[PDB]
């Protein structure tokens, strides 16, 4: 049981070559006084004796103060032992994967503009800045700039929307002389690596590190990034045989390095410095800079909506030492070019890092050719279907040709709560309701502390103890939970249906309730002919069964709602839940069936054969209590807290207390 | 990292396979010996504690002792039986005649000291139990149970008062006393014991010549319970089988001449070739007992097994005789 | 990733017969054959029964 060894192993979890390790001073001493000791010179000398001691006690206070550079520039020296952060970047940027400085708050828009010219095509170029207020707040719009040129048909009717997408911040545009001797700093904060882009005289050149970097401009273009220890960042580029070598295409040969200078090659770059991070769900937008002869008659958020979005994106720390360190080992380990799932884990999470907390890597065993992919927005759950769409193309970049990215958001456990939380009064002068907005912080601290990093096993106590430790002023805390997973299809369950991983109470599955349109029909003076009945339902579980089984038993009906056929009937089983409506119906069907040992959950409704249409709505929250402490995770179903797109899954009753 | 291992048995197997193997004319070995090299190894072969060179397996090696080759004879299968190393009890010269380790297997009726019993063959016993006091092969245990329940060889203080005897399946010797117990295996009919015993080797029966008489061995007593099993080789582990041969200056007279300084070299062959006057001529296996190297094709037939020793010389009239042990 | 693959396994096993396979060891004899054909001549008596 448990683990047998024979000598196994090796060297704890991580290298300590420990020669390095700092001591306890006294210890440092303690070793270093017995080193005189014994010294050929004087066996003699006693070095307790009070006068050599403190004289010994002296050596090793330089020799400790010696010691902690000669130590720590070896955790410095070592990536993943670097604990300097931009020590951190070095290796990594040197291991061909750097961070980036924050990435800025990134949207689409469509507008539907009027030129006032009438002529066939307007272009809006690159540089038109919008304003978007922060969400809820509107003091300050947070500016962002047309990321790029685009034009539009003019439609007939003289209207046209052309669309275009939008980072946050300001062109910030600088020529430079080049010069052989000199650093290229640009000192300014705010920037971010992957929104510059530049030119030297004339055309553009790309830092070939995920910008483009597979065309055919033969890398004679190109440049590099690196991050000035003082935290602004310095342009590079490679000088001299600046292609590959040699020869290469040119029938000439000789040798280019480009930028001379002398004056040559200008260069001019362009940026955009952001606040971004802040910015994330800014959703009133602006058209903040006008152009010739256009006018935005509208600007609608949110072309192919989600349709559950926010404003904007992006945005960004930077830094993170953690998931940075290990990181860019597998960049380090992968080539460029990204192959295995993990390679397609640590690539995405250098693009789009910022956007994506945890990003999922995995083959779907039953499509090849599509690589089915995971991830967490960090803002939200659900990255917008153009980020899929976008990230998915720029990763598209770097793959195997037969294969396809596939980006889904996979299911999410929802863990749904009432939180019960005690204070005195007198304790606290602050603000009561504030302290709600303080554990409020502190819920999701526990998550991204733990829940989203492993998808492991959920503790709810666990994670109660820091909502516990928010005032100290709390007298207590108490909540509960309900497992909530969504589901696509009302009418059909998934071909597997649905499982829970976890031991739910029996009769304890529960659902939504929701309409139900009945053919049957109603009138009431002053409403005339009024369509026709309908009523909700909610799907219910009935006992547990012997074998820990139980059917899935459908809301109420009405009579007549269901033709009634010999084969189905009203289960009128007595055990079965019901929630309380107006019309007493008693009618109450099997649609389907669980068993409780398996968590598995199926039912198909074209078992009672009621029409899919007839409901109203495709997607239903799904409502259980898992009997056990602890909540349990397997694949691609996690648990995880969001509380402002979903707050109807997050409760918190506040206990005053005097 | 697994572990597995062959039985003792399949050593047997091969020979049985083997002894099958030797055929009379079609289609199966057939064997034939040969002895050459009149030539001297150097000046000295003739002296005492002379070893020829180290024999060297080629075509080339192959060619030369083909070339010396004096003479060569054929093997019949009757004159290749299965042998196990003949131990007598009570023989006084050799040590411990009257001291027997578990499993040895003891021939009882060889010789006056030896026999019990008038008017049978010899007798084959294995000693199952050995005396309980005595001594472990592992110095570090005093008792047999222990040295035994842990493997290690015990070898007995106490010598067997008699040679076993009877039929029966364990004798031993056990009801009335001793510290040896016996188990019977088969009797051994004169005749062949005569004729094939070495001293330091009894004959083992063939389970073909055994289907013959079970009786003519002592083996129709016993119990078998499989109906005829006869497969007894396999419980006595013989490995070894003995090939037996007989030369005649007859055969070879040439080399038989008054003078000689004999062969210095032996070489077996499998499955040769006649001689024929026209290579397109089919091929013959070779019947007769002798064939000049000559009346056999260049290389014919395979050779196993080389040999290289200080010369012997054959003379007329004089009868030589071999006798070689494969252990499989 | 994007692909599974199916997985048959096998193995092999690598024993020596041969090495305990060997010749012990050769010997052989010598007799004096009774063909009658012969008359005494040299020498005499000897071993006597």
């Amino acid at each position: 049981a448990n683990t047998p060894v024979n000598y196994q192993l090796t060297r704890t979890a991580n290298a300590i070559p420990e020669i390095f390790v700092g001591g306890t001073f006294a210890e440092i001493k303690q070793n270093l006084i017995e080193w005189l000791n014994g010294q050929n010179e004087f066996l003699d000398y006693d070095f307790e004796g009070s006068r050599l001691n403190v004289l010994c006690d002296l050596l090793a206070y330089n020799t400790l103060y010696i010691q902690q550079f000669g130590n720590a520039a070896v955790y410095e020296s070592f990536m993943r032992t670097a604990n300097l952060r931009s020590s951190v970047v070095q290796a990594a940027q040197d291991n061909g994967y750097l961070p980036t400085s924050k990435s800025a708050a990134q949207t689409e828009i469509m507008l539907t503009c009027t030129d006032a010219l009438n002529r066939n095509y307007i272009t809006i170029p690159r540089g038109t800045r919008f304003l978007a207020y922060a969400k809820d707040t509107s003091v300050n719009p947070y500016n962002f700039v047309s990321r790029e040129d685009v034009i539009a048909i003019r439609d007939k009717n003289n209207q046209y929307f052309p669309r275009l997408k939008l980072a946050q911040g300001r062109i910030v545009r600088t020529e430079i002389i080049y010069d052989k001797l000199t650093p290229i700093i640009i000192y300014d904060k705010n920037i971010d690596r992957n929104q510059v882009k530049l030119y030297v005289d004339g055309a553009e050149w790309i830092n070939w590190t995920r910008k483009s970097m597979v065309h055919a401009g033969s890398t004679s273009t190109i440049y590099y990034m690196r991050e000035t220890i003082d935290g602004n960042t310095e342009f590079y580029f490679g000088e001299g045989e600046i292609s590959v070598n040699a020869s290469e295409g040119a029938l000439t040969a000789n040798y280019i390095g480009g930028l001379k200078p002398t004056q040559n090659s200008t260069i001019v770059i362009e940026y955009i410095s952001t606040n971004g991070a802040d910015a994330n769900g800014a959703v009133g937008f602006s058209y903040a800079d006008t152009l010739t002869n256009i006018t935005v008659i509208n600007i609608n958020e949110n072309p192919n909506d989600d349709p559950d979005f926010v404003g904007a994106d992006g945005g960004g720390d930077p830094e993170d030492i953690e998931r940075i360190r290990e990181l860019g080992t597998i960049k380090r380990e992968t080539q460029q070019r990204c192959v295995t799932a993990t390679d397609y884990d640590t690539f995405v999470s250098e693009r789009f890092g910022s956007i994506i907390q945890a990003v999922q890597t995995f083959t779907d065993s039953t499509k090849p050719g599509y690589a089915f992919i995971a991830a967490k927005p960090k803002s939200g759950l659900y990255l917008t279907t153009v980020q899929r769409e976008d990230i998915k193309n720029y990763l598209k970049d770097y793959n195997l040709a037969p294969i396809t990215p596939s980006i889904i958001s996979p299911n999410y456990l929802f863990i749904k709560t009432n939180l019960k939380v005690t204070y005195a009064l007198n304790k606290l002068q602050e603000s009561e309701q504030w302290l709600e907005g303080q554990i409020i912080d502190k819920i999701d601290r526990y998550y991204t502390e733990d829940v989203e990093i492993f998808n492991s096993s959920f503790a709810k106590s666990k994670m109660l103890t820091y909502v516990d430790d928010a005032d100290h002023s709390v007298i207590g805390s108490s909540a509960t939970i309900q497992m909530v997973r969504e589901v696509q299809n009302f009418y059909k369950t998934p071909e597997a249906g649905i499982k829970y991983n976890n031991q739910i109470k029996d009769r304890s599955m529960e659902s939504n309730t929701f309409s139900f349109n009945s053919g049957r029909k109603v009138v009431n003076p002053d409403t005339g002919l009024e369509e026709d009945v309908l009523y909700d339902v909610r799907i219910v579980s009935t006992d547990r069964d012997s074998k820990g089984i139980g059917k899935v038993i459908i809301g109420p009906f009405a009579s007549g709602d269901v033709t009634e056929n010999e084969n189905i009937q009203p289960y009128t089983g007595n055990d079965f839940n019901k929630l309380a409506n107006s019309d007493g119906r008693d009618k109450y069907y099997v649609i389907g069936e669980i068993n409780y040992p398996a968590d598995v959950i199926y039912w198909n409704i074209a078992k009672i054969n009621l029409t899919s249409e007839k409901f109203e709505v495709q997607t239903i929250e799904l409502y259980s209590d898992p009997t056990d402490d602890v909540i349990f995770t397997r694949d691609g179903s996690l648990i995880v807290f969001e509380n402002d797109l979903r707050p109807q899954y997050l409760t918190i009753d506040l206990e005053p207390i005097s | 990292i697994y572990r597995a291992i062959v039985t003792s048995k399949f050593r047997t197997e091969k020979m049985l396979n083997f002894y099958n193997s030797i055929g009379s004319g079609p289609d199966k070995n057939t064997i034939f010996i040969t002895f050459g090299r009149s030539e001297p190894w150097s000046s000295n072969e003739n002296e005492v504690g002379f070893a020829p060179p180290y024999p060297t397996d080629s075509v080339l090696g192959v060619t030369d002792m083909w070339t010396h080759m004096m003479g060569t004879v054929k093997v019949l299968p009757s004159m290749l039986d299965a042998v196990i190393p003949r131990r007598d009890w009570g023989d006084t010269r050799y040590p411990d005649p009257y001291t027997f380790r578990i499993n040895d297997i003891v021939v009882c009726n060889s010789a006056p000291y030896n026999a019990t019993e008038s008017g049978a063959g010899w007798l084959v016993y294995r000693c199952l139990d050995v005396p309980d006091t005595g001594m472990c092969s592992i110095a570090s245990l005093t008792d047999k149970d222990e040295c035994l329940k842990l493997g290690g060889k015990w070898t007995p203080s106490a010598r067997s008062m008699t040679p076993p005897e009877g039929r029966g399946d364990a004798e031993g010797t056990i009801e009335p006393g001793d510290g040896y117990v016996w188990e019977y295996l088969f009797e051994i009919p004169p005749d062949v014991s005569i004729n094939r015993c070495t001293n330091e080797y009894i004959v083992v029966p063939w389970p073909e010549e055994l289907k013959e008489d079970p009786t003519r061995w002592g083996y129709e007593d016993n119990l078998t319970w499989q109906q005829d099993d006869f497969g007894l080789i396999y419980r006595v582990k013989a490995n070894t089988i003995r090939f037996k041969a007989y030369l005649d200056s007859v055969y070879f007279p040439e080399a038989a001449l008054p003078g000689n300084k004999g062969f210095r070299q032996i070489s077996i062959i499998t499955n040769p070739l006649e001689a024929k006057a026209h290579p397109n001529d089919p091929n013959v296996k070779a019947e007769k007992d002798y064939y000049d190297p000559e009346d056999l094709m260049r290389h014919s037939g395979e050779m196993i097994y080389m040999e290289n020793r200080p010369p012997i010389i054959m003379a007329m009239d004089q009868t030589e005789e071999i006798n070689i042990l494969f252990t499989f | 990733v994007g692909f599974g693959f199916i997985a048959i396994t096998l193995l092999t096993m690598f024993i020596n017969v041969g090495l305990t396979l060997k010749h012990t060891e050769t010997i052989i004899n010598k007799y004096k054959n009774y063909k009658w054909d012969s008359g005494l001549p040299t020498e005499y008596a000897d071993r006597i029964a």
